[PDB]
């Protein structure tokens, strides 16, 4: 290759999700005392149901403080100034948006579509009064948002460095220059084109947001698992017009029409079909959690790997070579934003394995030989940089035999000319 | 008490058919309104420390020696902190 | 709590499966025998699935930490915070009921100070860069460090490499660069 390009991409990952706790006797006597008097001679099939539900409810807190409270020094955005030509702002948070979030995340919140007590005096009033209610999170969106802003402005100011031990300022340019060096590229090759690498970053940047402004089924993964944890509670409440072999699906139609003796045959009827309802629903949230567990788990790591660090491992971190990551936040969620080396337009060459100068076999330290038809020279493999085969370039190990393509050519003393 | 006011929970609970002991725990003089319901029974300081039990929406409660007693706070993220920044410096 | 499960009557008229057969005929006994049958196969059912659904995470406790300890201590990895905080170099395991402990081993920096950098150096005509470590300045002199490490040298011909002229590098400052065979 020749030319290159720098591509930003976007990951989305799920990372908790809603937290519920059901009433055992009001969902299924509600406020009987011929029922719930009953049930007490039933097991106890009521405690282990929340034993349940609260080993699910307490583990999505522990989801979000693994992804998001990787550092626990909240450093702070400094003054936007000169970062080389880089131009960070529809990243880092604006004064006057609400609720210090910054412009990516506004888009974001919108995308996705997730009641006092004296509103219900529809639909959630109805599961209200059966006992089903949904718990808040221990971490507020504004609080999230503090954790992301300090991981996405020690990374712009620092590097690699504060997320092994303390924070060491270094200049951006400084710093793109050894991210460079680590994917094979040279020093020079972004110092000598330090503006068309500036402006194809912002360029970059300023067509995810148009992706996002215009396409409802972006944040798809997000919505599905909100969907879902809603339509469950639907489902539970939809439960309760069913008579389960008994003569009415109303408790207070069997209670005012046949006496005790002749009720409890239906009531335990009615008792039975109602806690299976519950243990399905409870089974079923316990073997969602065990993948959201596991998103949770990949972000962690992606976050670790990809936004403190700079990854060797091949499309872990975007398309292409890695150079950087920025997080934002999203609800029940985060978005990783990757920024990757890709090469471009390429050309043909002739190349050859050693070079046999008088009786010797020079190989490349680096980079490899080519031929522009009727001279030799070294380049790296990466981007098309030629020079001139010296003794600086190449290290001499045996004699022209045992290479099998072996090409004649000359090598050129640097201090013979002295 | 999940998702009502603060001067709606006599009327929530119906607070008039109670025990005057459970009757305690619905009136004034430390009731405090956090963004996931009303606590009644914790006296409210407004210093940050570590979450020791979590009650939800950025509030934690605690049991201080102030002589003894349930305290409610906003939990805090970490220590603040700040970065010396130039485009000429560098830290070794 | 499977067992203390056996205490409940799942509509029968008693929990003991002896004082239904001491007091009812076959016929009328039937009937509460299959209803305690009945509850108490939920009971084993219910077991069976939470056992179910608990060793699946202990399955991918265990394939982590075969991972961490094909990756930590059988070799060194340079996945960041994967075996510990810092800069990993070695890791011991020792063995725990039901599990495994890992004891990390880091290189952590320390005291750090401050210094004046610049990206490359404009000797006569021609930009120098660096090839490992980065230039720095005490305020009078030049010279070159390793970036994890202050162990300052001095600008020679092999601790740099030429490419281009000082025009488009922004930050370049001018200096002199010793060349080591010049005295001979
Ligand atoms: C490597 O590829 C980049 C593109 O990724 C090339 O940069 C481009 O250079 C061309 C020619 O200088 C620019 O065209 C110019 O467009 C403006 C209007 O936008 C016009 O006024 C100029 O007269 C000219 O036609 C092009 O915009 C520019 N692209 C970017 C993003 O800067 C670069 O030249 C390639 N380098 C090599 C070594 O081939
Ligand atoms: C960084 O980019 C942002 C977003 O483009 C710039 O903010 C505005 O950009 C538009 C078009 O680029 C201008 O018309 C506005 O005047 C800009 N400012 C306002 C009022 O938001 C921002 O200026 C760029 N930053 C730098 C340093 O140029
Ligand atoms: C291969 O590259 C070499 C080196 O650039 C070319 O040699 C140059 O050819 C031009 C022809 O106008 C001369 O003016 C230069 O003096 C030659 N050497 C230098 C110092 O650049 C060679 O011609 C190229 N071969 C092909 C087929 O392109
Ligand atoms: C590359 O150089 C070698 C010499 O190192 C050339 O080998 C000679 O080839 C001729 C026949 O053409 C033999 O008679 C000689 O004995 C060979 N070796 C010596 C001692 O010169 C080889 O031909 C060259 N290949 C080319 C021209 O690409
Ligand atoms: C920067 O370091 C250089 C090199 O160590 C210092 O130069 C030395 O300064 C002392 C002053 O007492 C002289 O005795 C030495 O001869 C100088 N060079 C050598 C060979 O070490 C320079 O002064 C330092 N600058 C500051 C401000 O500390
Ligand atoms: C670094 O060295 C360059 C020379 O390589 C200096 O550039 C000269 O600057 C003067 C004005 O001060 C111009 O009149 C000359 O034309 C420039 N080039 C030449 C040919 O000398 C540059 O000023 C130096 N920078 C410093 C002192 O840090
Ligand atoms: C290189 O050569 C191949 C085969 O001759 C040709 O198809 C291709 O277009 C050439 N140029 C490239 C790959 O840039
Ligand atoms: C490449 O293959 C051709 C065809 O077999 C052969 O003549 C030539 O010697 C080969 N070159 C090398 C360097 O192997
Ligand atoms: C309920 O609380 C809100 C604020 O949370 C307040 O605006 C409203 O007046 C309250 N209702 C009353 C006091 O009846
Ligand atoms: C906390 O701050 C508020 C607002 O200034 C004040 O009214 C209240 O008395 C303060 N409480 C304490 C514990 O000082
Ligand atoms: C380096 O400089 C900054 C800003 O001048 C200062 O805050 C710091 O204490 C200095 N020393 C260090 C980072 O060791
Ligand atoms: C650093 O920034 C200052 C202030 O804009 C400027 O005067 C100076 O030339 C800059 N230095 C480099 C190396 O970019």
């Amino acid at each position: 290759p020749t030319n290159f390009t720098i591509s930003v991409t976007t990951e989305i990952l799920p990372v908790s999700m809603t937290k519920t706790s059901v009433d055992c006797t009001m969902y299924i006597c509600g406020d009987s005392t011929e029922c719930s008097n009953l049930l007490l001679q039933y097991g106890s099939f009521c405690t282990q149901l929340n034993r349940a539900l609260t080993g699910i409810a307490v583990e999505q807190d522990k989801n979000t403080q693994e992804v998001f409270a990787q550092v626990k020094q909240i450093y702070k955005t400094p003054p936007i100034k000169d970062f080389g030509g880089f131009n960070f702002s529809q990243i880092l948070p604006d004064p006057s948006k609400p609720s210090k979030r910054s412009f990516i995340e506004d888009l974001l919140f919108n995308k996705v579509t997730l009641k006092q007590y004296g509103d219900c005096l529809d639909l959630i009033c109805a599961q209200k009064f059966n006992g089903l209610t949904v718990l808040p999170p221990l971490l507020t969106d504004e609080m999230i948002a503090q954790y992301t802003s300090a991981l996405l402005a020690g990374t712009i100011t620092s590097g690699w460095t504060f997320g092994a031990g303390a924070a060491l300022q270094i200049p951006f340019a400084m710093q793109m220059a050894y991210r460079f060096n680590g994917i094979g590229v040279t020093q020079n090759v972004l110092y000598e084109n330090q503006k068309l690498i500036a402006n194809q970053f912002n360029s970059a940047i300023g067509k995810i947001q148009d992706s996002l402004s215009s396409t409802a089924s972006a944040l798809g993964k997000l919505q599905d698992v909100v969907n879902q944890n809603a339509q469950a509670l639907n489902t539970l409440v939809k439960q309760l017009s069913s008579n389960f072999g008994a003569i009415s699906s109303v408790l207070n139609d069997i209670l005012s029409r046949l006496d005790p003796p002749e009720a409890e045959v239906q009531i335990d009827r009615l008792i039975t079909g109602r806690l299976q309802s519950l243990q399905t629903y409870v089974t079923q949230q316990l073997i969602r959690a065990a993948e959201i567990r596991a998103s949770a788990n990949l972000a962690a790591t992606k976050m670790s790997e990809c936004v403190l660090g700079q990854s060797k491992r091949v499309d872990f971190c975007g398309k292409g070579y890695h150079l950087m990551s920025f997080p934002q936040s999203a609800p029940h969620g985060v978005v990783f934003l990757h920024v990757t080396y890709v090469p471009a337009q390429e050309k043909n060459f002739t190349t050859a394995p050693a070079i046999c100068h008088d009786g010797k076999a020079h190989f490349p330290r680096e980079g490899v030989f080519v031929s522009n038809g009727t001279h030799w020279f070294v380049t790296q493999r990466n981007f098309y940089e030629p020079q001139i085969i010296t003794t600086d370039n190449t290290f001499v190990s045996g004699s022209c035999d045992v290479v099998i393509g072996i090409v004649n050519n000359t090598v050129y003393d640097p201090l013979q000319p002295e | 008490y999940q998702d009502v006011n603060c001067t709606e929970v006599p009327v929530a609970i119906h607070a008039d058919q109670l025990t005057p002991t459970w009757r305690v725990y619905s009136t004034g003089s430390n009731v405090f309104q956090t963004r996931a319901g009303c606590l009644i029974g914790a006296e409210h300081v407004n210093n940050s420390y570590e979450c020791d039990i979590p009650i939800g929406a950025g509030i934690c409660a605690s049991y201080q020696t102030q002589s003894q007693s349930i305290i409610a706070y906003t939990m805090s993220l970490g220590a603040e902190n700040s970065v010396a920044y130039s485009n000429n410096s560098i830290a070794i």
